[PDB]
């Protein structure tokens, strides 16, 4: 599950969304995301 | 005096007007039979014996499925590849990430775009885009050519002092097509072109519109990619740009049923065509209800 | 209604080598757009036998029947067989009407008699007039036989359809 | 034998009480012979009961 | 103040083994269901 | 003068204690004449019964029985003073179609279709009430689609009543083919109910309806299937033996509203079971195509309006409450969407709710699903559902909203032009 | 369609507002204004963009 990663030590972040892409979610935003996809997919002899 | 063949197709006239549709019942359009038609005098003979129609029917099929195995041998391929390497799959395109992330829903939401992009995935997908190209007959000949290029022994002094330019090398900004899969609510967005470019500082893929502006669903988590290269290699990534990397096999396909299927269209000579090749159109000659017509 | 005519004394000048019958279609706004009636370029019909070959490709087979090989510089046997595969579409001529009318009439108001079982009439926004040829070597033909129609835009982009003889056929030639 | 076939869709199809029979009902003794030869749709009781509904509905009706 | 790790060659995605025997166990449904679409359109 | 009539029918339609039994009558009738003629006696009782005890005419919420009210309950059956209200409520449809189209000048026609069909839409046979009954006769360039494909004469069949059907009561569930009545709707009759469902009804009720379907298969066969309605002879022992005989849920719809002095219970419900015969089908959604007529389709000619009908349902002002287990709410339209009532009928609706409260609103701003969220290709647009909104419950409302359905064609700008409109 | 609808809604997710609808709740003097973002779009009367 855990990413491994080249770069020993995390950087902060001075860029807007349209020059840089960057991963950024809270918990509870990953959570309601993951139950309304479940039930949208189901919702799609 | 003799009498002419258009008077009496004129007066023999018409007697049929009958509805066809097409074999899928996608289309109908009306037939019409002339009773003058040099069609009655021949002696002609007719049959429908079962096994034919049973087999042009199976052939029918085998001319349908041409898409829908390709995208079958891609998506097996994902699967194939993934179980090969365990599960771990590296970065491949340009994003920030933080190890906070609970990275196990997304798999599960990269679980759920697999069959989502399975149930959706359509003739209008990125891989038949991509492929079409190669279809077209310049390009075995440019497939050469890049290949001659690309494998050439390094200049010596004399070249680079003397005589011609430096062969130019392939252009740094490629052109990718893409099928887009959103989960949250349900949509897939088939065959869209990107322009790909590979970054300095790390050797990372960053995709941008065609307009030039970066492409933002990387940063999204509930939507996975899947890219399809010009030399056929498919890149399936989900958020955070770890991909999934392999060729995009058709060995499994004839040459004719792919080639009669999709092989692209080129034009004869018309009216308001140059006759010289490459140059710049004029209008197009269009015929419209909206004006009088020029005679 | 002059396309049909031409259409007709042409395929009866050819029919000779060719062995193909031919076959008048009106088309209209269920099968294709204004824009798309506007602007049609070319169209072109393909023949397909009972077992799924294509008139213009050779009796025995090709070479084309031989698996794709994933070579960039093979691409799939691209010169020739883009040779081979253009060579069996054939062109047919066509007319554009582009304003509402309605058929029989139209018919009618040309030289035209006009004596159906049932006179209903059918009213089209547009109408594009072609003539397609339907091969019967043997002087026999297979309710099993295919015919494909492709409409092609300035662009380059196209359109195919594909039908089978028992439904362009049935009665007719029972008819006959 | 129609009686096993009449007995079964009688009492399983239709789920009838005891109380009412095909002797005791003239319109189910007429609709038997309809609904015998149609062997599927058993799963779906619903259209059997409602179709029966009707029947006798329409037996009551003054015209 | 959010931190985040920049992206590089060698950093990758591990897959849990419980999702990656889920992810399989699709695959060989998928594999011998056989719902291929042209099925449907010539059904 | 219609005020008192407009007045009372503001009062019943808005009311939140509507008796739920009309609804079921309403689909069981489904504006068959037939059906209505077996249950007239039924309907006089239900309508003095609920006029007495609680101040509001009733049935108002369909058009087909107010039609059909009007028309058979003349003969005497009714107290004047209630087919007088019915009789105004018609002559306020006819007002109103007499205001829309000009008489004085839409004499002639043009490419086959009337000149009064170029001016205003509620003359226009592509415009469909949101709610249908019957096909129209009109159908010369508009299609009609089920599940994807237009339907062909063939993917249409004829519903037959008083026989034998049960293959099509076992498809009552699918799409693909079409149950009809075998009647035809005429042009004239079409635009009345037009008149009735967009311009009336939203105006008096400010976009409070909505749609439901009923389960009506299973309904049917819970609420009927008895032996009482089973041994129902060619036994009102007493009142609690009726109420054990006809069941907890008929109890409940029908006694205090359809019983009388001189029909107890039992006979009531006896009555309403012979309407069973007619039934129909399940509720469906059906797709309407149809290109614009010859003068408004000289720009964009490809232009393909598309609009959505509840086929096999009926319009609700209150949320069922005997009726929740087998009632389904359909949200279909901007001015037939109400989140109230879906939120009633439906608990992810009421989730959906509570997480935005701001969609709770009733000037068309609550979101359509994705199916039916077509702004653009539809006829009526945002500023109906404002103006429908904000509008007072008056006479003038409605023949506002029959003046907005005025079209744009150079042959309607000429018309009303040389008329100085 | 019918028994898709409450499937639509189970999803809790907002949808976007359109044009058109924005257009709606201006007052008729500052319609004109600036501040209307809508009017790029308002080019013929009797047309939509």
């Amino acid at each position: 599950s855990l990413l491994h990663t080249f770069w020993r030590l995390p950087v902060a972040v001075f860029f807007e969304p349209h020059e840089e892409n960057v991963l950024r979610c809270p918990e509870r935003v990953l959570r309601r995301l993951l139950e309304d996809a479940a039930v949208t997919m189901r919702g799609g002899d | 005096d003799e009498v002419a063949r258009t008077d009496e197709w004129k007066g023999a006239g018409v007697s049929r007007l009958r509805e066809v549709w097409d074999v899928q019942h996608r289309v109908r359009l009306r037939v019409l039979w002339y009773v003058n038609s040099f069609w009655r005098s021949r002696e002609l003979s007719y049959d429908d014996h079962e096994v034919e129609l049973y087999r042009a029917l199976d052939a029918y099929r085998a001319r349908i499925a041409v898409e829908y195995v390709l995208i079958r041998a891609v998506r097996d391929e994902i699967y194939a590849v993934l179980r090969r390497d365990g599960g771990a799959l590296p970065q491949r395109f340009a994003c920030h990430v933080s190890r906070n992330m609970s990275w196990r829903v997304v798999w599960e939401l990269c679980r759920h775009a697999l069959a989502l992009w399975m149930d959706w995935a359509d003739v209008r997908s990125c891989i038949i885009k991509a492929l079409t190209p190669r279809l077209s007959r310049g390009a075995a000949a440019a497939a050469q050519r890049a290949r001659r290029q690309r494998e050439r022994s390094a200049p010596k002094p004399q070249e680079l002092l003397f005589g011609p330019r430096n062969e130019s090398g392939p252009p740094a900004e490629q052109t990718w097509y893409a099928d887009v899969v959103r989960c949250v609510r349900a949509q897939v967005d088939l065959g869209v072109e990107v322009r790909a470019a590979r970054c300095p500082r790390t050797g990372l893929w960053i995709v941008r519109d065609r307009r030039g502006r970066l492409r933002r669903w990387l940063s999204q988590p509930e939507v996975c990619v899947l890219y399809v290269t010009p030399d056929l290699d498919f890149y399936w990534v989900l958020p955070g740009g770890f991909a999934v990397s392999s060729r995009v096999t058709l060995h499994g396909l004839a040459q004719r049923a792919l080639r009669d299927r999709f092989q692209n269209f080129e034009a004869v000579l018309a009216r308001g065509m140059h006759v010289e090749a490459g140059r710049q159109e004029p209008e197009t000659p269009r015929v419209s209800g909206r004006r009088l017509p020029f005679d | 209604m002059e396309t049909h005519l031409y259409s007709d004394l042409a395929f009866e000048a050819r029919f000779a080598d060719d062995e193909q019958l031919p076959l008048h279609l009106v088309l209209d706004q269920e099968v294709l757009s204004n824009e798309e009636a506007e602007t049609l370029r070319y169209v072109y019909y393909r023949n397909v036998d009972s077992a799924g070959r294509s008139t213009g490709r050779a009796p025995g087979g090709d070479e084309d029947d031989a698996p794709a090989s994933d070579d960039a510089e093979d691409a799939v046997g691209g010169d020739r067989a883009f040779d081979r595969e253009r060579r069996t579409w054939q062109r047919a001529c066509f007319r554009v009407l582009p304003r509402p009318l309605e058929l029989l009439d139209y018919l009618r108001q040309s030289g035209l008699t006009v004596t159906l079982e049932k006179e209903q009439r059918v009213r089209m926004f547009y109408a594009v007039f072609t003539t397609l040829g339907l091969r019967c070597p043997d002087n026999r033909l297979s309710g099993a036989q295919t015919l494909h129609l492709r409409l092609v835009w300035p662009d380059g982009s196209y359109r195919d359809w594909e039908f089978l003889a028992r439904d362009l056929l049935r009665e007719e030639m029972e008819a006959n | 034998k129609r009686d096993e076939k009449h007995r079964h869709v009688v009492n399983v199809v239709l789920e009838l009480p005891t109380e009412i029979s095909e002797a005791t009902h003239p319109v189910l003794a007429t609709m038997l012979s309809k609904y015998t030869r149609m062997s599927s749709l058993f799963n779906d009781k619903c259209a059997f009961k409602l179709d029966l509904l009707r029947m006798v509905a329409v037996s009551r009706t003054r015209r | 103040v959010a931190v985040f790790f920049e992206p590089h060659e060698e950093n990758v995605l591990r897959c849990p083994e419980r999702v990656l025997r889920r992810l399989l166990e699709d695959a060989a449904v998928t594999m011998r269901g056989g719902g291929w679409r042209e099925d449907v359109l010539m059904d | 003068d219609y005020e008192e009539t407009l007045r009372l029918f503001k009062t019943t339609v808005t009311s939140p204690n509507y008796p739920e039994l009309c609804y079921l009558v309403d689909v069981l009738v489904h504006g068959n004449v037939d059906a209505f003629l077996l249950i007239r006696t039924f309907v006089a009782r239900c309508i003095v019964n609920m006029f007495h005890t609680r101040q509001l005419l009733v049935f108002a919420h369909s058009y087909a029985l107010v039609t059909l009210i009007a028309e058979h309950l003349a003969d005497g059956a009714l107290p004047p003073q209630l087919l007088f209200h019915y009789r105004n409520l018609v002559a306020v449809l006819r007002l109103v179609t007499r205001i829309s189209a000009l008489p004085g000048l839409n004499n002639g026609q043009l490419a086959e279709e009337p000149l009064s069909a170029y001016v205003n839409a509620l003359h226009d046979h592509r415009l469909w009430p949101p709610f249908v009954t019957h096909l129209p006769r009109n159908m010369e360039g508009v299609q009609v689609v089920a599940d994807r494909q237009p339907l062909n004469p063939a993917n249409i069949e004829a519903r037959h009543h008083g026989v034998s059907d049960v293959p099509r009561l076992g498809a009552m569930d699918a799409d693909e083919p079409l149950f009809v009545d075998d009647y035809r709707a005429t042009d004239d009759e079409w635009t009345l109910q037009k008149v009735f469902y967009l311009c009336l009804m939203p105006a008096m009720t400010n976009n409070r309806a909505c749609g439901l379907g009923l389960n009506l298969k299973t309904l049917l066969v819970d609420l009927f299937y008895r032996p009482a309605f089973l041994l129902m002879p060619a036994p009102e022992d007493s009142i609690a033996a009726q109420r054990q005989a006809v069941g907890e849920m008929l109890t409940e719809l029908v006694e205090d509203v359809a019983t009388d002095a001189h029909t107890p219970l039992l006979q009531a419900c006896r009555e309403l079971f012979l309407a069973v015969q007619f039934v129909g089908e399940h509720v469906k959604v059906l797709e309407v195509r149809a290109p614009l007529d010859h003068a408004q389709r000289q720009g964009l000619p490809d232009f393909i309006s598309r609009q959505h009908v509840l086929y096999n349902g009926c319009c609700v002002v209150t949320a069922p409450k005997t009726l929740i287990e087998y009632s389904l709410p359909v949200p279909f339209h901007r001015f037939y969407s109400n989140p109230t009532i879906c939120a009633a009928l439906s608990d992810d609706i009421k989730r959906y709710v509570t997480e935005f409260p701001h969609y709770h609103r009733h000037d068309g701003g609550f979101p359509l699903p994705t199916a039916f969220a077509h702004e653009y290709h539809n006829w009526l647009r945002s500023p109906f559902s404002r103006y429908s909104a904000t509008c007072p419950n008056v006479l003038h409302s409605v023949m506002t909203l029959a003046a907005m359905l005025y079209k744009i064609s150079p042959v309607s700008l000429v018309l009303q032009t040389k008329a100085h409109i | 369609a019918a028994r898709r609808i409450p499937h639509f809604y189970r999803v809790r997710r907002e949808v976007p507002r359109t044009v058109n609808e924005m257009k709606q709740d201006f007052v008729v003097t500052d319609f004109y204004k600036v501040g209307n973002i809508t009017l790029y779009t308002e080019l013929h009367p009797f047309f939509d963009f």
